[PDB]
């Protein structure tokens, strides 16, 4: 079993700012990692799969890199439309695990 | 046009089992797989298992002794049973299917508590 | 000749055909098992002028050229004698080919018959890359 480690569980941030939001892997996931973005009331929504590759439509503010157990997911520039919390699940065989979310929030 | 939709109770008495609907739309049965993820209201997303696109199953270590899922390619829809559900079984259960390793659609999910 | 799965997932790899139209390379493994099960050298005949060629199996009337079959339209320029080397290079672009959309994978039947809707990345699993 494969556990996820992902931290920070909130951070605050101004529009404009870089934040980045990292997944440690318990094992060797091989790149096989996905990060969902979740709004208040709804369900969560694909951003980024296989550690860099976008899903269509999302925006470019959006990144991962990684490699190994060590991996990276970076918002570019904070704007309004990005406060959410983000997971990441990991997809090395089964069963997954989701990281427990970071809560991106406005500062001030 | 693919879209996933969770039907349940929302209400359960304790020691009951926990039975909820999956019915898809748009996609192929058979060339993708649907996985089960619930989410305590005000906690985090928790993986419950999955069921491939050729039939096969694979529950988190967890839950694995009381969640049984079922494909029905005649509604086109997933059954998850969740047995002897205590209180902590209370939460949103979401159906989302896994195009390639990715959860790509996703349901609206359906809260379901467990009373008492 | 007859490559392993590890072997070959490397080649792939190498190749381009990592996440290639974001088609994760046990896709591209579990279809060359197969189609063509890990053989380079592989010829199959069909219920026309048809045959296929190589470890991706790639048809003689859309895709390469044989001088043999009628209709041959020949989309990848190239010789069917290319597809049947030790080198999957002439075979991979081809395969690049023909996946155009994201959703060109379904072409190969082994594939869309025993490889869609499994656990693909099992046949990537265990080498090392």
């Amino acid at each position: 079993d494969i556990q996820m480690t992902q931290s920070p569980s909130s951070l605050s941030a101004s529009v404009g700012d870089r934040v980045t939001i990292t997944c440690r892997a318990s094992g060797n996931i091989h790149n096989y990692l996905a990060w969902y973005q979740q709004k208040p009331g709804k369900a969560p929504k694909l951003l980024i799969y296989y550690t860099t590759t976008l899903a269509d439509g999302v925006p470019s503010r959006f990144s991962g890199s990684g490699s190994g157990t060590d991996y990276t997911f970076t918002i570019s520039s904070l704007q309004p439309e990005d406060i959410a919390t983000y997971y990441c699940q990991h997809f090395w065989s089964t069963p997954r695990t989701f990281g427990q979310g970071t809560k991106v929030e406005i500062k001030r | 046009q693919v879209q996933l939709q969770e039907s349940g109770p929302g209400l359960v008495r304790p020691s009951q089992t926990l039975s909820l609907t999956c019915t898809v739309s748009g996609f192929s049965l058979t060339g993708y797989g649907v996985n089960w993820v619930r989410q305590p209201p005000g906690r985090g997303l928790e993986w419950i298992g999955m069921i491939w696109g050729d039939g096969n199953t694979d529950y988190n270590s967890a839950l694995k002794s009381r969640v049984t899922m079922l494909k029905d390619t005649s509604k086109n829809q997933f059954s998850l049973r969740l047995s002897s559900v205590t209180a902590a079984d209370t939460a949103v259960y979401y159906c989302a299917r896994e195009r390639d390793y990715r959860l790509d659609y996703w349901g609206q999910g359906s809260l379901v508590t467990v009373s008492s | 000749k007859v490559f392993g799965r590890c072997e070959l997932a490397a080649a792939m790899k190498r190749h381009g055909l990592d996440n290639y139209r974001g088609y994760s390379l046990g896709n591209w493994v579990c279809a060359a098992k197969f189609e063509s099960n890990f053989n380079t050298q592989a010829t199959n005949r069909n219920t026309d002028g048809s045959t296929d060629y190589g470890i991706l199996q790639i048809n003689s009337r859309w895709w390469c050229n044989d001088g043999r079959t009628p209709g041959s339209r020949n989309l990848c320029n190239i010789p069917c004698s290319a597809l049947l080397s030790s080198d999957i290079t002439a075979s991979v672009n081809c395969a690049k080919k023909i996946v155009s959309d994201g959703n060109g994978m379904n072409a190969w039947v082994a594939w869309r018959n025993r490889c869609k809707g499994t656990d693909v990345q099992a046949w990537i699993r265990g080498c090392r890359l």
